[PDB]
RNA sequence: GAGACUUGGGCAAUGUGACUG
RNA sequence: GUCACAUUGCCCAAGUCUCUU
RNA sequence: CAGCAGUCACAUUGCCCAAGUCUCUU
RNA sequence: GAGACUUGGGCAAUGUGACUGCUGAU
């Protein structure tokens, strides 16, 4: 693997 | 503190439901759970004060951590006014005593302290149990299984079950574990376990006000990808990973010990070789977990961490493999660098590629939480951000936070606001990165983060329980939850409102993580559902429950004083005991754990345990029992090992091993053991080891009683008997001069006094006598003169003349004393010899005849004189005269005749142009009405001296007495005449002094006897022996090669032996005070080194499985002046010792001469009457002449005086006067401090030394059971006196030596001794500080030993080399030739500080500043600028390396010759003005 | 040769201070 | 192990008186 | 007595991973 | 898989004691 995969910027803080 | 601490809404009934019975408070964390606790306290606080044995009680607050115990002390001493006692491990606990634990129970009225600290109180039952009013239990969701809480509380049975102390619970959370399904069958476990009933606040809704100070935070939840995607790198990487992993387990280090699984299977690798293992596991699980920039700093970690593992390794085999970590953890961290290098070509924006490189090689996980604490933070206040961030591993800790740090750095926006911290738990990891270990940072991470310093807090499961915090606003759970206290905790550190809880999670683990989550919902609603639906009934009747949930474990064991052992306990107790063998070069300080096979079950107990495992107990090498022990049948292998462990220390107890305390048992009584081992002979006279006396100088000067030598004992001759006279030798030293004229020649006459004996005499030396012309010496007949009492008037005759020449020759009587034949102890009598026939001279019966009667002086007038007849001139040529008409009855002496002078007489310088006659008539005209005899006779007569102490060396000075006399001229009818001669007077006065060394000189005689049989020497130098004279000691203030010691010369030789002469040993019996001419002082300074040599020797080899400080201890004891004295009391020697100054008017009594036998009889028989009697009463008994001289006893009336005297003492200001001093000598009694008989002793010790050498001294001092005997073998040589061991000697073989001695022939050059086995040298070469002093030891028990080797031959050298010196100057100038300066002097001068092993701080610059300063100096002794330290271990070093010499071949005299080339110097510049 | 007597010097046994190992 | 300062005893230097003519 | 630091053994609670045994469901 | 139990490596927290090493003051 040449590297990482970038995660998106954006989410929730789901109430768990 | 304040007043507002008026209790919350729910507190008041807590407290008065717990006095009912026991009860369990289940509130969240920040309730004031500790403050209720304090008020439970201040309702039990009525009997604190009172003393448990008058029925008083204390309290007990049990803690958990050592942290905790500091937060609650603080806590209970802001706000209560008893007193505290705050009780931690390693300090105190374990040193104190019942007496300091009681003391401290009468002043604390509470204590707190960990648990197992409460355990060994109570078990080993310092006081009762029912002493505690309450007991206060912390985090008691711990009572449970094997742990401390509930094996106290297992206590409460065995004891007395009545009004027994109440228990507490608190907890935030009541479970711990997973098993929370059924939480019923949960909660009535710890229920039964405190008897207790669960209690809690049944007012929620309305106390929840109370709980907004514990609010409940939002719990909010991220989710990440968890995609399985790993770079190149990684598997490169780990290639070489297991590469080392396999070379590792090839590696050479040294032997390690014992080392398995927990159940006992297959081996283990050790901890040094696993450590590492271990450490690349958990770095390999950080960066598969956390990403590539989070192992750019692990590896940092690593490479920092293995560099102290390199500093603090002892070994040298651990230092290669270290590095080769070192090397292969540095190229991991140039990969990491070199991929992150080869990344970031795209800008050159420091700050913004820093930035994305963090967010690129960072994992999805990791990514994640940097968004998040973006978005959650975004630049606010630093006061509004607090909070708590939890993670699994303490490497973990580190690296999240080394990352942190430059994330922050990174971004502008959080530069300013962030400051992240992180802690561990006990597994203490440096908190600093890129520097060695030298931080001290006193002030713990929790003290910071309370200050306000830092905001952001990483930590592991450490402040999970217990520690208090700030209520923070946050909590970051990077890792999974995974328990469900832990999880309740984590949400309740989020103690204040608005908080936020948030939880990072994996995509694909999600809705599992949801759905446990869930569960844990579940089961804390469910928690209480027990609570709110029991039947509401008490806890206290089923006491079956505690029974069975406690008796299904080991059964305890207990004894008399309530001491009870726990069994689960028992590991701990058997290890304790098990390291203080004196290990050997490897020996095993474990027992060894073997389990049976399968079909040796039955071998021992038989086919019932089968199933039930048995494993046996191997002792180590050195163990009380060399055996080994097995275990019960049991269904485990724990429970089998523990019953095993269990039964040992039941078994090691009962032999009286095991400490009765349940301790590896050994200390003082090691002690004990070589002190009875010797100090046994105490008891007999009032006396132990544990027993000393500081007061009213008791046990310091004693009353001793005399007895006359044994050859004077019944020496009274008898009718029929062949009697021995020793006629008396007066040699005139001084020349003959005119003032010394009569001194001469009257003392040279042939005509003698002898003594007659009924027994033999030995040869006596000849002495000097001090009288006021000069010096005589005295030298008694060697061969006697056989003669026989051949009537009892004769016997009868020279009793009386021996009688009244004591009388009044001398004038040394007293009126009380009575002539005396019955009594036997210093009898004898002292006659003189004239030539009757021949040469030979017998009885001079001329005088016993005539002199029964000394003619009595009188008046004569001139009718009587008229009478009288004239005188001729040869009746008054030697005789003794006296003048009449004066009041002087002093003798004088005729010394010139006058035949050619007459009464009227010539010129004088005085009288000039008068003569005698007109002079006398003048003079003395009253008492003489004329002279008869006026004519054709006067006398020229000269006075006598009246001394007769002539001890004093300079009381026989001329040089001021030279100056002109008078010449003296008496007419002779004036004077009354003495037919006795002045010839035989002139000797007769020096008897006393003849007498007061004859006694003494029979004592010695009967001493060197004495000491010549025991020793076995009876050769030719001993029977027909000539002594030598009496030597003089002068320094009693009264006016390249070597040369081989004197001292040790004489053993290994037999003929160097000098002979023991009479006069040494008279020197050792006369005391300073005895005011002569010799003294036992000089010799008493090299008898002590002698006796300390001895001793440390002795010990150090009969014990070498002990340390020095305990030899030093014991020899203490062993050399002391108490041990001393009672052992020559053993001795029954004071008999023979010289310490009074001769009194001889006063305290000498006359040899045939004593008090009436009936005054001895009831004044010495009678206690009542034992020193009552003073002499102011003796005095008054002037018995008749009869009464005193022949009849033998006293008269009734001086009866009735004397049995009056005491009565009239008791009656009048003299009752209680004391009647010892001086006056108790009638029955020979003498007052002796114990400063002489020591001293004494190691005079005698000295001489013996000196005359006889080293071996023989050594040999002697086992008769004075000191140096008790070996039962293997009764004892052997001062020499080859084989001692050693594993303290002594170096533990590795020859291969290891030069891995330690990286220089020995450097060391040689200088020394001069080659060494035939090097591992002395090393161990006196090994500093405490060394690493290897864990497996080999140090130099200390060689300098022990050094020390003492060096002290006494210093102290022979000076002692021999130098024959003038006073005890004083000579061991003054042995401390500034032994002072710790001078031997680092020397140390430096020869260059012994290149080889010198040792590893510490200050002492790696303190040897270079004084090596420094003394070459810059040159080598000057001190004996300073700018006040630099010695370095007191190089004194220490040479101490060790001369014992270590003289061990290796066991040889004083090569010794010796080291230690005079090292000291040749020295010894030339100290002798000069000996510097102080 | 001895005592009486005072000035100072020298030596050894008790109390304080301090040094060496 | 040894030294310095305050208390008894011994032996001297100075000088004095008494005793021995 | 106090501060700081080092090495090593043993003890307890709980936790996941792998393997195996029995009861038991399938 | 549930339940009973065990093995082994692994994780976190807790605690004891032994050994030696500093530094300052008494």
């Amino acid at each position: 693997i040449d590297r990482y995969e970038q995660v998106s910027k954006d989410f929730e803080f789901i109430k768990i | 503190e304040d007043v507002e601490i008026k209790p919350r809404g729910y507190q008041l009934r807590l407290v008065d439901h717990l006095t009912k019975s026991n009860g369990i408070v289940y509130l969240p964390t920040g309730s004031g759970k500790t403050f209720v606790a304090i008020l439970v306290l201040k309702r039990f606080s009525q009997d604190f004060d009172k003393p448990i044995e008058s029925g008083g009680k204390r309290a007990l607050f049990m803690c958990n951590t050592v942290e905790l115990a500091r937060q609650q002390a603080m806590a209970v001493r802001r706000c209560t006014n008893f007193k505290v006692g705050f009780y931690v491990g390693e300090q105190g606990v374990d040193d104190w005593t019942r007496g300091m634990w009681s003391d401290e129970i009468k002043k604390n009225q509470v204590l707190v302290g960990t648990a197992q600290v409460f355990l060994d109180m109570v078990t080993q039952t310092y006081v009762a149990l029912s002493s505690l009013s309450v007991v206060i239990i912390d985090e008691c969701h711990h009572g449970t299984g094997h742990h401390p809480f509930r094996e106290f509380m297992r206590l409460f049975t065995i004891a007395n079950q009545t009004k027994l102390p109440r228990v507490v619970g608190l907890t935030g959370v009541l479970i711990k574990g997973n098993e929370i399904t059924n939480v019923a069958t949960k909660l009535k476990e710890l229920e039964i376990t405190y008897r207790g009933n669960i209690i809690t606040v049944s007012d929620t809704k309305e106390m929840e006000n109370v709980m907004l100070y514990a609010t409940k935070p939002t719990e909010v939840m991220v989710s990440f990808p968890h995609q399985e995607q790993v770079l190149t790198v990684t598997r490169l990487i780990s290639a070489e990973i297991e590469k080392f992993y396999v070379s590792l387990d090839l590696m050479n280090i040294g032997v390690q010990p014992i080392r398995r699984s927990k159940s006992l299977q297959c081996l283990r690798d050790p901890s040094k070789k696993s450590f590492v293992k271990q450490l690349f596991n958990d770095f390999l699980y950080q960066m598969k977990e956390y990403g590539i920039y989070a192992a750019s700093i692990a590896i940092i970690s690593l490479i920092v961490e293995f560099d102290i593992k390199r500093r603090q390794a002892e070994t040298l085999s651990v230092k290669l493999m270290h590095r080769t970590a070192l090397t292969l953890c540095e190229k991991i961290r140039h990969l990491l660098v070199q991929k992150l290098q080869d990344m970031t070509y795209d800008d050159d924006d420091d700050n913004v590629n820093t930035e994305e490189v963090i967010m690129n090689f960072s994992t999805p996980k990791v990514q994640r939480f940097l968004m998040s604490l973006k978005v959650s933070f975004a630049d606010k206040d630093p006061k509004d951000i607090c909070c708590l961030v939890f993670v699994e591993r303490r490497y973990t800790c580190k690296c999240i936070y080394g990352l942190l740090l430059n994330y922050i750095q990174s971004t502008p926006e959080l530069r300013n606001v962030l400051t992240p911290q992180f802690m561990v738990g006990r597994n203490n990891i440096s908190p600093d990165f890129e520097s060695v270990l030298e931080r001290k940072w006193q002030k713990s991470a929790i003290q910071q983060f309370r200050d306000g310093n830092a905001n952001l807090m990483i930590c592991s499961s450490v402040l999970e329980e217990g520690i208090d915090v700030q209520a923070c606003n946050h909590v970051f759970i990077l890792d999974p939850v995974k328990t469900f206290n832990m999880y309740v905790q984590s949400k309740g550190r989020a103690r204040t409102t608005e908080a936020k809880f948030v939880l990072f999670t994996a995509d694909k683990e999600r809705e599992k993580t949801i759905q446990q989550i869930y569960q844990y919902r579940k089961a804390h609603n469910d928690i209480a559902e027990y609570l709110k639906d029991r039947v509401l009934e008490k806890t206290e009747p089923e006491l079956y429950e505690i029974k069975g949930h406690f008796q299904d474990d080991i059964d305890p064991f207990t004894n008399e004083n309530g001491a009870v052992l726990l069994p689960n306990n028992a590991l701990a107790i058997l290890h304790r005991y098990c390291q203080t063998i004196p290990t050997d070069a490897f020996g095993f300080v474990i027992p060894w754990f073997h389990v049976l096979q399968e079909d040796e079950r039955d071998r021992i107990f038989g086919v019932s345990a089968k199933g039930k495992h048995v494993i046996s107990i191997n002792m180590p090498v050195n163990c009380m029992l060399r055996d080994t022990i097995y275990s019960d049948p049991m269904d485990n292998v724990k429970t089998a090992k523990i019953s095993a462990a269990f039964k040992a220390c039941k078994v090691l107890y009962s032999l009286g091993e095991l400490n009765e305390r349940f301790v590896p048992k050994t200390l003082k009584e090691r002690v004990a053991s070589i002190a009875d081992v010797h100090f046994e002979h105490w008891n007999k006279y009032g006396d132990s080891v544990t027993a000393t006396v500081n007061k009213a100088d008791k046990s310091k000067d004693r009353t001793y009683k005399t007895e006359c030598p044994l050859e004077f004992y019944d020496a009274l001759p008898r009718v029929g008997e062949i009697c021995y006279a020793y006629e008396i030798f007066l040699e005139p030293q001084f020349e003959s001069c005119e003032y010394t004229e009569h001194m001469y020649l009257n003392l040279q006459t042939p005509r003698n006094y002898a003594i007659l004996l009924r027994n033999k005499l030995p040869r006596l030396a000849e002495m000097p006598l001090f009288s006021n012309q000069g010096k005589l010496h005295v030298r008694v007949a060697n061969a006697p003169l056989e003669v026989i009492i051949q009537n009892s008037e004769q016997l009868e005759l020279l009793h009386q003349f021996h009688g009244m020449v004591f009388r009044d020759i001398l004038k040394i009587w007293h009126p009380f004393f009575v002539l005396d034949r019955r009594s036997k102890e210093n009898s004898y009598l002292v006659v003189p010899l004239i030539l009757g026939a021949g040469e030979q001279k017998c009885f001079d019966w001329e005088l016993m005849t005539n002199f029964r009667r000394l003619p009595q002086s009188h008046g004569s007038n001139v009718q009587q004189r008229e009478q009288q007849p004239a005188p001729r001139p040869e009746d008054f040529e030697g005789k003794i005269v006296t003048q009449w008409y004066a009041n002087y009855d002093k003798p004088m002496l005729v010394t010139k005749v006058h035949r050619e002078l007459t009464p009227l007489s010539y010129m004088e310088k005085n009288q000039q142009d008068k003569t005698y006659y007109e002079f006398t008539m003048s003079k003395y005209g009253n008492r003489i009405g004329d002279v008869v005899h006026k004519d054709k006779f006067m006398i020229e007569v000269r006075d006598l001296t009246e001394q007769l102490t002539f001890y004093v060396h300079n009381r026989g000075k001329f040089n001021a007495k030279s100056k002109a006399k008078m010449k003296v001229i008496l007419i002779p009818e004036l004077c009354f005449n003495f037919n006795f001669p002045g010839d035989l007077w002139l000797k007769l006065i020096f008897l006393p002094s003849i007498l007061n060394r004859m006694y003494f000189l029979l004592h010695a005689e009967a001493l060197r006897k004495r000491f010549n049989t025991y020793l076995n020497l009876h050769l030719l130098p001993f029977n027909g022996t000539d002594y030598m004279p009496r030597p003089l000691e002068i320094d009693y203030s009264l006016k390249g090669k070597v040369k081989p010691l004197l001292i040790l010369q004489k053993t290994v030789s037999k003929e160097h032996i000098t002979p023991a002469e009479q006069g040494e040993f008279l020197a050792a019996i006369t005391a300073s005070s005895a005011a002569d001419v010799f003294d036992m002082e000089r010799l008493e300074i090299l008898g002590d080194s002698f006796l300390k040599l001895s001793a440390t020797l002795y010990l150090a080899s009969k014990y070498s499985d002990w340390n020095e400080g305990t030899l030093t201890e014991v020899k203490s004891k062993l050399v002391s002046n108490r041990n001393l004295l009672f052992c020559l009391i053993d001795a029954d020697i004071p008999k023979t010792l010289n310490t009074i100054q001769f009194t001889p008017r006063y305290t000498w009594l006359p040899p045939g001469i004593s008090l009436p036998h009936n005054v001895l009889a009831l004044w010495r028989e009678n206690p009542e009457f034992a020193k009552i009697i003073g002499p102011h009463n003796l005095r008054d008994l002037a018995l008749g002449d009869e009464e005193s001289l022949v009849k033998g006893n006293c008269s009734d009336i001086n009866y009735n005086r004397f049995v009056e005297g005491c009565r009239a003492n008791g009656q009048s200001f003299y009752a209680g006067a004391d009647f010892s001093s001086e006056v108790n000598f009638c029955v020979g009694l003498v007052t002796i401090p114990n400063k002489v008989i020591a001293d004494t002793l190691e005079a005698l010790l000295g001489v013996i030394v000196k005359n006889y050498g080293l071996q023989h001294a050594f040999k002697m001092l086992e008769y004075f059971k000191i140096c008790r005997a070996d039962i293997d073998k009764p004892l052997t040589q001062l020499l080859n006196l084989e001692l050693g061991g594993k303290k002594m000697r170096a533990n590795v073989n020859t291969t290891e030596i030069d891995g330690f001695l990286i220089n020995h022939y450097y060391l040689e050059k200088n020394l001069g001794y080659t060494f035939k086995d090097r591992r002395y040298l090393l161990q006196a070469l090994t500093h405490p500080s060394y690493p290897t002093n864990r497996i080999t030891g140090s130099y200390q028990e060689l300098e022990f030993i050094g020390d003492a080797i060096l002290d006494f031959l210093i102290s022979a050298y000076i002692f021999e080399n130098n024959t003038k010196m006073n005890p004083g100057a000579l061991t003054d100038l042995r401390s500034a030739l032994v002072n710790n300066t001078t031997l680092a002097c020397i140390c430096v001068r020869h260059r012994l500080h290149f080889f010198i092993l040792a590893e510490n701080a200050k002492l790696s610059e303190i040897i270079s500043k004084f090596v420094n300063f003394q070459e810059s100096q040159g080598h000057r002794v001190t004996n300073m600028s700018t006040n630099v330290d010695v370095p007191k271990a190089l004194g220490d070093v040479l101490e060790a390396l001369i014992a270590a010499v003289y061990l290796d071949c066991r040889d004083l005299q090569r010794t010796w010759e080291v230690i005079f080339n090292l000291f040749e110097p020295e010894l030339q510049e100290f002798t000069r003005k000996v510097p102080i």
